[PDB]
């Protein structure tokens, strides 16, 4: 297909994201993001992974 | 002067009473006051976070 | 007035043509000529026109069929009409579902 | 407050510009702006370099 | 063992009777043997020069 | 304005072309360059200029 | 042709694609591919990284 498939305009492919905080416990660490997904978008949590 | 010793370039600048611009434009031009950018959806519908 | 017709080359794939440009292999020069004679050049040339005119009105398609068909067309006056009406379809990188656009 | 000399903060004397070398931004913590390799050096906005 | 001296992590791969792939795809994705990318208007209609 | 002034995908905004073939004789410097415009694209020479 | 071990370019033995760094392509000597800030190196396909 030539059309209706993939976008023409610039845009990543896959994103990276930095937590927005961290508290590293004695016996755990917790961090939180603020998965943005954009618009004219659709994310597939299975794509995701904790790096 | 034929005495001359070797020597070594060095450059530099001073601005003084100025203050460094970083318009939110497109294309960093002045097309109003209201930038395009400053009106795109991409900001006006949801937030964001800067670093 | 009395403009230059556009050329089509045709894509050997897809056979869906190209995009068409006013030629300029054969572009009759003559400023360095004189009065009577810029005269009678635009007028040969108005004919000239005036039969790929008669000439015009009578997957992808192939060569055979491409000489008969898309034709030199000529745009008359410039882009005279509004921003709405314009060549597009003469541009080499122009679909007709969306806009012209490029990887 | 042991000052009298100008106040760049007020009067907008300022005298320091001189002094940065470069500046990232970015939101969300991933997409830099403004990206789309806009500079010659896309990931930041250099205002000065040494070598 | 507690007689381990101060070392340091390699990192490395091997990818043997393999040929490394770059699709002319807009995604990168097999969508047909005829790319999208290879049916685009702005290939067929003017010719490019590669490096 | 917010529309058909800016493009949306990615593009420098200035390129940097080396020599194809320079040649240094004993009282002249002769360089050639391969000044390609991309599509979509419109080059005013006032921007160029030899560094 | 003083060699008599399998040939590489005929029986497809490769076995040197891990000694590649990176790749960069450009249309026309400018148009960066894909571009559209596509990839985390936007600039080029980064096969490996040493830091």
């Amino acid at each position: 297909p030539t059309h209706d498939v993939t976008t023409e305009r610039s845009q990543r492919l896959q994103l990276r994201f930095v937590p927005v905080d961290r508290e590293d416990t004695q016996y755990s660490y917790k961090t939180r993001f603020q998965l943005a997904v954009g618009d004219n978008r659709v994310l597939d949590m299975a794509s995701t992974y904790f790096d | 002067d034929p005495r001359h010793a070797l020597r070594d370039p060095e450059r530099k600048f001073l601005c003084d009473r100025t203050l460094w611009r970083i318009p939110f434009s497109s294309n960093f031009m002045s097309m109003g006051s209201l930038t395009d950018l400053g009106q795109n959806l991409l900001y006006a519908n949801a937030a964001h976070a800067l670093d | 007035e009395i403009p230059t017709p556009y050329v089509w080359t045709f894509q050997p794939q897809m056979g869906a043509a190209a995009g068409a440009s006013q030629d300029y292999s054969t572009r009759m020069n003559w400023f360095s000529a004189g009065p009577d004679m810029i005269h009678d050049v635009n007028n040969i040339r108005d004919a000239q026109n005036r039969i790929l005119m008669t000439q015009s009105a009578i997957g992808g398609i192939g060569s055979r069929q491409f000489v008969e068909e898309f034709v030199p067309a000529v745009y008359l006056n410039p882009y005279s009409g509004p921003p709405d009406s314009y060549p597009d379809q003469f541009i080499r990188h122009y679909n007709v579902y969306s806009n012209s656009v490029s990887g | 407050f042991t000052y009298s000399g100008t106040i760049p903060y007020l009067d907008g004397t300022f005298y320091l510009s001189h002094t940065f070398r470069k500046v990232a931004i970015q939101f969300d913590s991933s997409v830099t702006w403004p990206g789309n390799d806009r500079l010659l050096t896309p990931n930041e906005f250099e205002i000065k370099i040494s070598v």
